[PDB]
RNA sequence: UUUUUGUUUGCUAAUGUAAAAGAGAAAUUAUAUAUGUACCGGUACAUAAAUAAUCCUAUCACCUUUUUCGUGGCUAGCUGUGAGCUAGGCAAUAGUUCUUUAACAACAAAAAAGAGCACAAACUGUAGACGACUUU
RNA sequence: GCUGGGUUUAGACCGUCGUGAGACAGGUUAGUUUUACCCUACUGAUGAAUUUUAUUAUAUAUAUACAUAUAGUA
RNA sequence: GUCAUCUAAUUAGUGACGCGCAUGAAUGGAUUAACGAGAUUCCCACUGUCCCUACUUGCUAUCUAGCGAAACCACAGCCA
RNA sequence: AGCGUACCAACAACCGCAUCAGGUCUCCAAGGUUAACAGCCUCUGGUUAAAUAGAAAAAAGUAGGUAAGGGAAGUCGGCAA
RNA sequence: UUACCGAUACCAAGCCAUAAAAAGAAGAAAAAAUUUUUUUUUAGAAUCUUUUUAUGAGUAGAAAAUCGUGGGGUUUGUGUUGAAGCGAAAUACGUGAGUUUUCGUGGAACAUCUCCCUAGUGCAGAUCUUGGUGGAAGUAGCAACUAUUCAAAU
RNA sequence: AUUUUAAAAUUAUUUGAAUUUUUCUUCUUAUAAUUUAAGUUGUUUCUAUACAGUACUUUCUUAACCCACUCGUCUUGAAACACGGACCAAGGAGUCUAGCAAAUGUGCAAGUGUAUAUGAUUCUUUAAACAUUUUACGCAUAAUUAAUG
RNA sequence: UAAAGCUAAAUAUAUGUAGGAGACCGAUAGCAAACAAGUACCGUGAGGGAAAGAUGAAAUAGUACUCAGGAAUGAGCAAUUAAAUAGUACCUGAAAUCGUUAAGAUGGAACGGAUUAAGAGAGAAAACAAGUAAAGAGGGGAAU
């Protein structure tokens, strides 16, 4: 169903399956669109798998905005914590799954300084 | 090993690599010793390699027989792998051995994890047919054996909600 | 059986309900008639005839004072329970609702009180692939 | 399940047809019948489990489903 | 195919008959003793071929100890 | 002078994909019964092993036996016996 | 004769895309505090932004926008305070391919979305190839060669 | 950041009319306010005086109501008693060159392309890049005819 | 100027050796062959023709010793290592498949979609508290 949190509108939370992904191992949950003659989701029968559609899309708005309300930036290094200066209430710095604890340490406190939200602070803490 | 077991100390373990006996009876037999005083276990294995007691064939149990003994187990269908018996009886020795070299009381101590993996097959060739070979190959197995001695929230609404509760209860 | 608290190494304290909010209701029988009652299926007299469109059962808290009547226990009195009458004026306040935590059943702990079979094994053979059965 | 006599392989003979190889809805004879150990079905053979499950009553004329029922063997 | 014959009964067999769809003379024709793991029918003997099945023996199957494959397999497996 | 000389010759030493009831050339050749180097049994020599044992002794199978009275009535056909 | 139930059709409203259409090269608003501080923003990216309306089936096919993999030039970075990978995930983001992140393993490399350049570039099928692994299944079976048994030894 | 304006409407006033004589009678002269304009805001709780809990989010898990036939495939038509597929991992299929074409991009444009090859103060990259002698040829600029033309 | 001949240069090279290269391939790729590869093995023969790399920095650290074992192996209070679930089948160790544990479900399939539900896990970056004050631990920047 439709998943309203604040204004931010969810129109399907449940994710699109590929076909008989529950049936066979070798079929990845990832989606394909089925081609072919007599699919039955290609044929959207009552009761399958339902197919990937541009309605399902979020409000250009809203779309990127997490949960918070800030769209997610991925942050390697200071040089580019800054760029979101003039920015904390609107993006919400991630720090790159690569980064040196040091380095995130470092970031974590130029992000209180900043303050900017992160996302996955918490990260070998 | 396979188990969390947090202190080491109370446990008493032991292996066997690559055994030369089949995995399904053994698996069998370790099913029917597992939850066991180690003492009781060999008895019970002693047992079954005399043709006294049997193990029930539960989980494998396609074409094995049907035997008088079976109805200890409220099962129908048993047997006594003797070489399997055999074997396994060798680790449960080893295992007391081990206990007996720690601190541990041989008379409480339980089979908490007895785990038995596949091998790899010892490959034969079998001859078949009309000039056919076909692999012969043997089921061996690894038996993992661990014995063990053995012996918020408020809220003043929800509160106050609660104290009218009980006076209508009252 | 009663009471109390709980069920907020694989374990060694322990939860589940397709359905509680009064889940209330025992003539029988006919459907172009029934039911009683009283005599000898018959006669006479009642009675139901939108029959659950009804009837029953609810809220009288309190404790104390003046009691009456019923039922249950023990040897006319005592006690307990239920119903009425009379006197005292007394209490609940949660700040506007968020289920009315109120039922049933199971348990687990705490205290309290009371008070052997079977399989196998050997044997059998009225049986039988093996189980099983029949035996001892 | 079988049998394989015929039909419908390769051998062969005859008749007709075809220059011929061959043809015959013409005749005649000789010509390998593979696998169940799977699932079900059936026939027999054991056999646990079964409380949202049961109950045609029980109990001393009155009661009671706002009730009984443990389980294990036999 | 008609008459015989064999049988209680014969689309078989044998002996005849013959305007023979379409027999026939080294495409050899007709006849043949002996021979044939040749094709066909009948008779005698003989028998579980059968009436009509029964009992029995080894070896398997069966259960156990040991070992231990494969074809096949979308998922699977009750019916009207 | 040189070369060959072990051992197997199938039963697991060879070829059959294998320690596979198959196949593979030659010589020697005992007593009994008998026409017989047949078949049956024995001596010399050789084994007592064969990709398994044990227990039960159903069906079914397979290699056999035996069946009263009938005697091919069975079946394509006396196939099999 | 009414009443009602009843579609992804219809209507009303939202949001998504597509198509078209309007239209576009300068500025303080509010709240909270106590007249001044604090809290948010203070837009102008032409395939872009704002708004409007209509529309949305689809095999063969065509096109566009994206997404990912191996390498290259460029750009600015991550690594033994642990890279790639792998396994499980995640109040995660995306309609989706995916992307990103956390924990665990791992023990050495790894990115580029800044642009675009190149390719042996994306798999569920081919009685696909190779390697592995199952159910069948502890099942079929281990039945030619007449046959073994007792004691002892190692 | 001026079409959340302008008007409509409404409220209390102010001037003039009307025949529908009317505490919503209408126009209209002027002024303030308001919303019926000009797409929902307010009040009171609660979460909660919490850092995660049994609440709240979400992943998984079974249930339950309703629905749902093995995918790929050739086919008028496949769930088929049509074929292929036991399962999994990796590999696994419109590519490359020659010439032509249109499309579009780019440079130049009656021209264009420096072909081979030379030259250099070019030499890790340098097998590229640069340069083109102090009327080459291609295609195009003219067509047409069997043809001398 | 035939019926006689010779002759360097530019030009070609998938063979051999030796160098140097790559916007090449990265152990099912690349030669068939990264390794005792034209090797093992198969075919009478002509011929056919594989699979197979990686422990660690260092085996001049390759498992000492003790206990149980016939032995393999196992275990350790022991031992090399940074690391032995790096133990020589040794880097990483996926999937199928299987084992252990737990939870759950189960009247002739299972799975699935739509929508909840009860569980069981997870979580705080919207899912309350800015600032102010007292005093600790730090860090800065500036003024002179
Ligand atoms: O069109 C103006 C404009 C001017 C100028 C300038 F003149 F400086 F080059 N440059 C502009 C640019 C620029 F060219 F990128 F600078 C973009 C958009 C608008 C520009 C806009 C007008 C609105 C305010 C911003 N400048
Ligand atoms: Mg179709
Ligand atoms: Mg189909
Ligand atoms: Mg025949
Ligand atoms: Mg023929
Ligand atoms: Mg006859
Ligand atoms: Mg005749
Ligand atoms: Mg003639
Ligand atoms: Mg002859
Ligand atoms: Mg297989
Ligand atoms: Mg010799
Ligand atoms: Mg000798
Ligand atoms: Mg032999
Ligand atoms: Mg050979
Ligand atoms: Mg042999
Ligand atoms: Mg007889
Ligand atoms: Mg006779
Ligand atoms: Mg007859
Ligand atoms: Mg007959
Ligand atoms: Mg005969
Ligand atoms: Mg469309
Ligand atoms: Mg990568
Ligand atoms: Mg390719
Ligand atoms: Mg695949
Ligand atoms: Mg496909
Ligand atoms: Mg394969
Ligand atoms: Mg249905
Ligand atoms: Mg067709
Ligand atoms: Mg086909
Ligand atoms: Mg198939
Ligand atoms: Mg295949
Ligand atoms: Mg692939
Ligand atoms: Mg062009
Ligand atoms: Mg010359
Ligand atoms: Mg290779
Ligand atoms: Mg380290
Ligand atoms: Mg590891
Ligand atoms: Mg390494
Ligand atoms: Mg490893």
């Amino acid at each position: 169903a439709v998943k309203k949190v604040g204004k931010i509108i969810k129109k399907r939370t449940k994710k699109f399956t590929r076909f008989q992904s529950n049936r066979f191992m070798r079929v990845k949950p990832a989606w394909r669109k089925p081609r072919g003659i007599d699919c039955r989701v290609r044929r959207r029968y009552k009761g399958t798998n339902l197919m990937p559609s541009i309605g399902y899309g979020s409000n250009k708005k809203t779309k990127f905005l997490l949960p918070n309300n800030k769209y997610k930036y991925v942050v390697k290094n200071v040089k580019e914590m800054e760029p979101l200066i003039m920015n904390h209430t609107k993006y919400c710095v991630q720090i790159a799954h690569n980064v040196s604890s040091k380095k995130r340490k470092q970031i974590i406190e130029r992000a209180k300084q900043m303050n900017v939200s992160v996302i996955n602070a918490k990260a070998r803490l | 090993y396979a188990k969390k077991i947090r202190n080491l100390g109370k446990c008493a373990k032991g292996a066997g690599v690559d055994l030369r006996v089949h995995f399904k009876n053994t698996y069998e037999a370790a099913r029917a010793i597992r939850r066991m005083k180690l003492l009781e276990a060999k008895k019970y294995l002693n047992d079954v390699i005399e043709k006294k007691r049997c193990v029930p064939f539960r989980k494998y149990n396609g074409g094995v027989g049907r035997t008088n003994q079976a109805k200890e187990f409220n099962h129908t269908q048993g047997r006594w792998p003797a070489k399997s018996c055999k074997f396994l009886l060798n680790i449960l020795d080893n295992v007391q051995a081990n206990a007996e070299s720690r601190n541990l009381d041989v008379s409480k101590l339980r089979l908490i994890h007895v785990m038995v993996n596949k091998a790899r097959p010892g490959r034969r060739r079998t001859y078949k047919a009309h000039g056919r070979i076909n692999p012969f190959m043997s089921s061996p197995c690894h038996i993992q054996i661990i014995a063990r001695e053995i012996n918020i929230s408020n809220q003043n609404r929800l509160k106050n909600k609660s104290v009218k509760k009980q006076q209508t209860v009252q």
